[PDB]
C-alpha cells in the first residue's frame, strides 16, 4: 500500500517548497495529489499556474514546482502558488524532490517482505535518519560506507536489511577454452581454480569453464575479470601447454 | 532533379484549375533523398486510410527520423542546406498528392524551430532536445487535444442514438470506439462511401472488429436511410477564415440532407486544421486525381475486367472526371470541437487570431 | 449559513433586483463571512452551494450563468500577484457594485436601444425581460410613436402579465394568439424578443414559443429582436433544435386515461439557431452574430 507522508507532521507550512503530481484541470485550478508531502490533495488556482497558451502547458502530465500558500490544520486543505518559486530556486526544488522520491523507493521494499505496514516503517526510520541526521537519503550514504546511522536505533527486520543492502550493491559471464597439451595439467587448472575463487566457478565440459565474476558498483567485474586472465595465463605457460581465454 | 510534364487524359473544357499528374514508379531521381520520404510519397499516391489528420502525424514522425539521422557538416553549419533538403521534400510530396493544411502548419512550425536554434551549440546536444520539443509538441497538438474532443463530444451525444458519418477519420473513429466500449450504449452507427476510394468501408471494418451494429450505404442509397438519423459527424480536412467546410468527396450532400430533414450536423476538428486562405465553391482549389482509380467496376479496388470502359485519349470527348476535396456550405453545420472546447462554424477566426 | 434560502426571499420585491443579481449577491454575502484569505476552503465551499444551488434548480438556466461570471472575477483579482489582503477587499466590495451595476447597464441601453423603433411602427412583442420593456417605458418617455401587439405566450400565463403591465403605461394593446401569430406578419414592423439565455453559437434560450417566431419572421423577411443584460451568457451548445437542460419532461407520451389529468406535457424551452436573429442588443455595445462567442471566448480565456 502507497501512504504516509514523507516528512515528520501531515500538513506543509508557508514558504515550504513542494512538487505535485496533476491529476485535474479547468475551473477553479486543480484538484491533486503531492510527490513531496504527503498522497493527499492540494488545490491551487489557474492564475498562479500560469505566470509567463495554457491547455498546452501541463494539464495532468509530469511534475512541476510549487510553494504552499495556505494551509488548514483542522481538516484538510491545501493552497499552492507554481509563480511564486524564483529561477535559482526551482533546481532546489527539484534536488529535494529527488530526495524524497528515493526515500519513499527505499521504504517500499520492507513494506513487501515482511507483509507489515508502510506507515509504521516510515515512523521507526524518521526519528534519527530525517530529524536528528538532516535527510535520510546522505544518513543511507552514510550508512553503506560506514555503518553508524543504523546502529543507532535496533531493527526489528534483519533480513529486510540485508535485502536492501543488496539492492544498492550483478554477475557478469566469462568462457575459458581450455586446450591443453602438456604432461601434466590437472594440479594447473586446480591451482587457477584457487586463486580466482577465493565469484562462482563451476564445470560444465572438458575445455569450456563457466564463471561468473560478482560486481559490487558493475565496473567492479571488469577489473577482477582482467585479473583472472592474467592469473590464468601466468599458470600454463610454465608446464607446457596453452589457455585460449574470451 | 524528377519527372515533369507529360500527362495521361484529355486537357478538359470544363475543371482546369489545378494540376491532374507525378513518379508512381520509380525512375531517374536525386540520390540524396531520405528514403522515409521516398515511403511515404509512394503511400500517398495511392492510399486508402488517411485522411487529413494522420498525413501530418506520419510527416512528423518522417522529420523526427531525419532529425536523428542528420549530422552536422564539418564545413557547412545547420542552417545552410537543411531547408533546401525540406524543401525538395515538399516539391517531391507536392508531385505525389497535394498537402494538407496541418501539414503546412508543421512545416511553418520546424521553420520556425531552425530559425530559433543558432549555430553555436554542440550538434549532439542540439537534435537530443529538438525531438523532444517535437514529441511535446505532437503530444498537445494531436494526441491531448484528441482526448479533448473525444470528452467534449461524450457531454454532446445523447444516450442510446444513430449516427451517420463519412470517411476515414482518425478523431471520428477513437470516438465511436469510445462510445461503444468505454461509455457503453446503444450506438447504431451508419457508415456511407463514393466511389474513388473506400473509406467508409475500412472504418465499418474496424467499427465490426470493435463489434458495433453497423450499416453500410451508399451516396446513391440516401434518401431511403434517413426516412432514423439524429447526429451526422464529418471528418474535417480544413475551415476556412470563411466558416466554409473543406473536407472530402460525399460530405455535402449529407449536411444538405441532414439540414432540411431536421437533424443537425457536427463536426471534430483540430486547432492546427484552420487556415487563412479562403474559398466559396468546390471549383476554386480541387484536390484532382487520375481516372485510373475510377477505371475498373468496382465492388472492391482491383479485380481487372474487360469491361465497358477503357479509353480515355482516343475518345472524342470522354471526360470522366472526380473531384475528391469538395466544400460543404456555411450555414448547414453547427458545432465545433477543438482545443478551445466549442464554437459555431460562424466564429471561424477565433482560433487563428488566438494562435 | 444558506444561498437557496436567500434567494427564496425575494417573492414581493424583484423588479429592480435581477433574478441573477440577486443570486450573485447572495454568493458575495456567502463569501465575505468564512474568510476569502484561504481558497482551499472558500472556493471548494463555493462550489459545493452552486451544486446544492444548481440541484434545487427547477426551469431556471440563468443562475448558472451568472455563478462562472462571479468566479471568474474572483480568480482576476489576486491576478497581479497582490496583497492578499487589497484584493480581498475589494471582492467583497464588488458585490454591492455588482448590483450598482445593473442600474448603470439599463440606463445605458435604454438610451441606446431606443434609436431601433422609428417613426411609427406596429411591434410584436414577446417574451417578458426587464431591458426590453424598459426600451419601450423609456422611449414613450423620449415621445415616439409606436403600436404593441401581444403575444399569448403560454408559461404561467406571460402574455396576460405582460398585457396588464402596458396598461399602467399608456400605450395602445390588443391579445394576438401564438397559433394565429403567422397571420399578424404583415401589419407588424418589427418583431421583438427577451431571452432567458444566449448561446456560444449565437442562437437563443427562450420560452414556450420563440423558434416558431424565428422561423416565421424569416419567412416574412420582417426583422427579428433580442434584447438583454449581458450577464446571460452560459458555456451552452445545444447541438439540436429539442436539446436543454432539464429537470422534466423531454416530451412524455401517456397512456389511456378517463379522469383526464395527464395531459400538458410539451417542450416549454426551445432553442432557435444563430441565422434567425437579425439584430441583438445589450449594454457591451451594439453587437449581434460572431460577438457572443467572442465575448465567452475573452471570459473564459479558452
Amino acid at each position: 500500500t502507497s501512504h504516509c507522508r514523507f516528512y515528520e507532521n501531515k500538513y506543509p507550512e508557508i514558504d515550504d517548497i513542494v512538487m505535485v503530481n496533476v491529476q485535474q484541470i479547468a475551473e477553479m485550478g486543480a484538484y491533486v495529489k503531492l510527490l513531496e508531502y504527503d498522497n493527499i490533495e492540494g488545490m491551487i488556482l489557474l492564475s498562479e499556474l500560469s505566470r509567463r497558451s495554457i491547455q498546452k502547458l501541463i494539464r495532468v502530465g509530469k511534475n512541476d514546482v510549487a510553494v504552499v500558500l495556505r494551509v488548514d490544520k483542522e481538516k484538510g486543505y491545501i493552497d499552492l502558488s507554481k509563480r511564486r518559486v524564483s529561477s535559482e530556486d526551482i533546481i532546489k526544488c527539484e534536488e529535494k524532490y529527488q530526495k524524497s522520491k528515493t526515500v519513499h523507493s527505499i521504504l517500499r521494499y520492507c513494506a513487501e517482505k515482511f507483509q507489515i505496514p508502510l506507515e509504521e516503517l516510515y515512523k521507526t526510520i524518521a526519528w534519527p535518519l530525517s530529524r536528528k541526521f538532516g535527510h535520510a537519503y546522505e544518513a543511507f550514504k552514510l550508512s553503506i560506507i560506514d555503518e553508524t546511522v543504523w546502529e543507532g536505533i535496533e531493527p526489528p527486520s534483519k533480513d529486510v536489511l540485508d535485502e536492501l543492502k543488496n539492492y544498492i550493491s550483478v554477475k557478469i559471464r566469462a568462457d575459458v577454452e581450455v586446450s591443453c597439451f602438456s604432461y601434466e595439467g590437472i594440479d594447473a587448472i586446480k591451482d587457477a581454480l584457487k586463486s580466482a575463487e577465493d565469484v562462482k566457478v563451476k564445470l560444465v565440459a572438458a575445455p569450456l569453464y563457466v564463471l561468473t565474476t560478482q560486481a559490487l558498483d558493475k565496473q567492479k567485474g571488469i577489473e577482477q575479470l582482467e585479473s583472472a586472465i592474467e592469473k590464468i595465463t601466468e599458470v600454463i605457460t610454465k608446464y607446457g601447454g596453452v589457455c585460449n581465454i574470451t | 532533379p524528377g519527372i515533369s510534364s507529360v500527362i495521361p487524359t484529355v486537357l478538359e473544357q470544363s475543371f482546369d484549375n489545378s494540376s491532374l499528374i507525378s513518379v508512381k514508379e520509380l525512375l531517374l531521381n536525386k540520390d540524396l533523398i531520405h528514403p522515409s520520404i521516398l515511403l511515404l510519397t509512394s503511400h500517398l499516391a495511392h492510399y486508402k486510410i488517411v485522411g487529413s489528420i494522420p498525413r501530418c502525424i506520419a510527416m512528423l514522425e518522417v522529420f523526427q527520423i531525419v532529425i536523428k539521422d542528420y549530422q552536422t557538416p564539418k564545413g557547412t553549419t545547420l542552417s545552410r542546406n537543411l531547408t533546401s533538403y525540406l524543401s525538395h521534400q515538399i516539391d517531391l510530396l507536392k508531385k505525389a498528392r497535394p498537402l494538407s493544411v496541418t501539414m503546412g502548419n508543421a512545416i511553418r512550425w520546424l521553420k520556425q524551430e531552425i530559425s530559433l536554434i543558432d549555430p553555436s551549440t554542440p550538434d549532439k546536444a542540439a537534435k537530443k532536445d529538438l525531438c523532444e520539443k517535437i514529441g511535446q509538441f505532437a503530444k498537445e497538438k494531436i494526441e491531448l487535444a484528441d482526448q479533448l474532443i473525444i470528452d467534449n463530444a461524450s457531454t454532446q451525444i445523447e444516450e442510446s442514438t444513430t449516427i451517420v458519418t463519412y470517411g476515414s477519420s482518425k478523431v471520428l473513429t477513437e470516438l465511436l470506439l469510445h462510445n461503444a466500449i468505454s461509455l457503453k450504449k446503444n450506438i447504431k452507427v451508419i457508415v456511407v462511401d463514393s466511389r474513388p476510394l473506400f473509406e467508409g468501408r475500412k472504418m465499418a471494418e474496424t467499427l465490426r472488429n470493435a463489434g458495433v451494429n453497423v450499416m453500410y450505404a451508399l451516396i446513391t442509397s440516401l434518401d431511403t436511410i434517413f426516412n432514423d438519423v439524429d447526429y451526422v459527424f464529418l471528418g474535417a480536412h480544413s475551415i476556412l477564415s470563411n466558416g466554409f467546410l473543406y473536407s472530402r468527396a460525399g460530405t455535402a450532400m449529407l449536411a444538405m440532407s441532414a439540414k432540411r430533414r431536421n437533424i443537425p450536423v457536427l463536426v471534430c476538428c483540430e486547432s492546427l486544421k484552420f487556415s487563412q486562405r479562403v474559398q466559396l465553391d468546390s471549383v476554386t482549389f480541387n484536390e484532382l486525381a487520375d481516372p485510373n482509380d475510377l477505371v475498373n467496376i468496382d465492388y472492391e479496388n482491383p479485380v481487372e475486367r474487360r469491361g465497358n470502359k477503357g479509353a480515355l485519349l482516343n475518345q472524342f470527348i470522354k471526360e470522366r472526371k472526380f473531384e475528391k476535396k469538395k466544400l460543404a456550405m456555411e450555414n448547414k453545420p453547427k458545432g465545433n470541437k477543438i482545443g478551445g472546447k466549442k464554437g459555431s462554424e460562424g466564429e471561424s477566426k477565433d482560433a487563428s487570431n488566438e494562435e | 449559513f444558506n444561498i437557496t434560502e436567500t434567494y427564496l426571499r425575494f417573492l414581493e420585491e424583484d423588479t429592480e433586483m435581477t433574478m441573477p443579481i440577486a443570486a450573485i449577491e447572495a454568493l458575495v454575502t456567502l463569501l465575505r463571512i468564512k474568510t476569502p484569505e484561504t481558497a482551499a476552503e472558500m472556493i471548494n465551499t463555493i462550489k459545493s452551494s452552486t451544486e446544492e444551488l444548481i440541484k434545487s434548480i427547477p426551469n431556471s438556466v440563468s443562475l448558472r450563468a451568472g455563478c462562472d461570471i462571479f468566479m471568474r472575477f474572483v480568480l482576476r483579482n489576486l491576478h497581479l500577484y497582490g496583497d492578499w489582503e487589497n484584493c480581498k477587499q475589494h471582492l467583497i466590495e464588488n458585490g454591492q457594485l455588482f448590483v450598482s451595476r445593473a442600474k448603470k447597464s439599463r440606463n445605458k441601453i435604454a438610451e441606446i436601444g431606443v434609436d431601433f423603433i422609428a417613426d411609427d411602427d406596429i411591434i410584436l412583442v414577446h417574451g417578458y425581460s426587464r431591458a426590453v420593456f424598459s426600451l419601450l417605458n423609456h422611449a414613450a418617455n423620449k415621445f415616439i410613436r409606436f403600436r404593441c401587439v401581444v403575444t399569448e405566450s403560454r408559461p404561467s400565463k406571460q402574455g396576460n402579465q405582460l398585457y396588464t403591465l402596458l396598461e399602467q403605461k399608456g400605450i395602445p394593446v390588443t391579445l394576438i394568439v401564438d397559433s394565429a401569430v403567422g397571420a399578424v406578419i404583415d401589419k407588424v414592423d418589427k418583431v421583438f424578443v427577451g431571452a432567458e439565455g444566449v448561446a456560444e453559437s449565437g442562437g437563443i434560450i427562450n420560452l414556450v414559443g420563440t423558434y416558431s417566431v424565428g422561423v416565421l419572421a424569416h419567412n416574412a423577411r420582417k426583422p427579428f429582436y433580442v434584447v438583454t443584460e449581458s450577464h446571460k451568457f452560459v458555456r451552452m451548445f445545444p447541438l439540436s433544435s429539442d436539446d436543454l437542460p432539464m429537470a422534466g419532461p423531454p416530451l412524455d407520451f401517456t397512456r389511456r386515461t378517463d379522469d383526464l389529468e395527464d395531459a400538458l406535457r410539451g417542450p416549454t424551452i426551445d432553442y432557435t439557431a444563430q441565422e434567425y436573429i437579425t439584430a441583438l442588443i445589450t449594454d457591451l455595445g451594439v453587437l449581434t452574430p460572431s460577438a457572443v462567442s467572442e465575448e465567452l471566448i475573452k471570459m473564459w480565456y479558452d
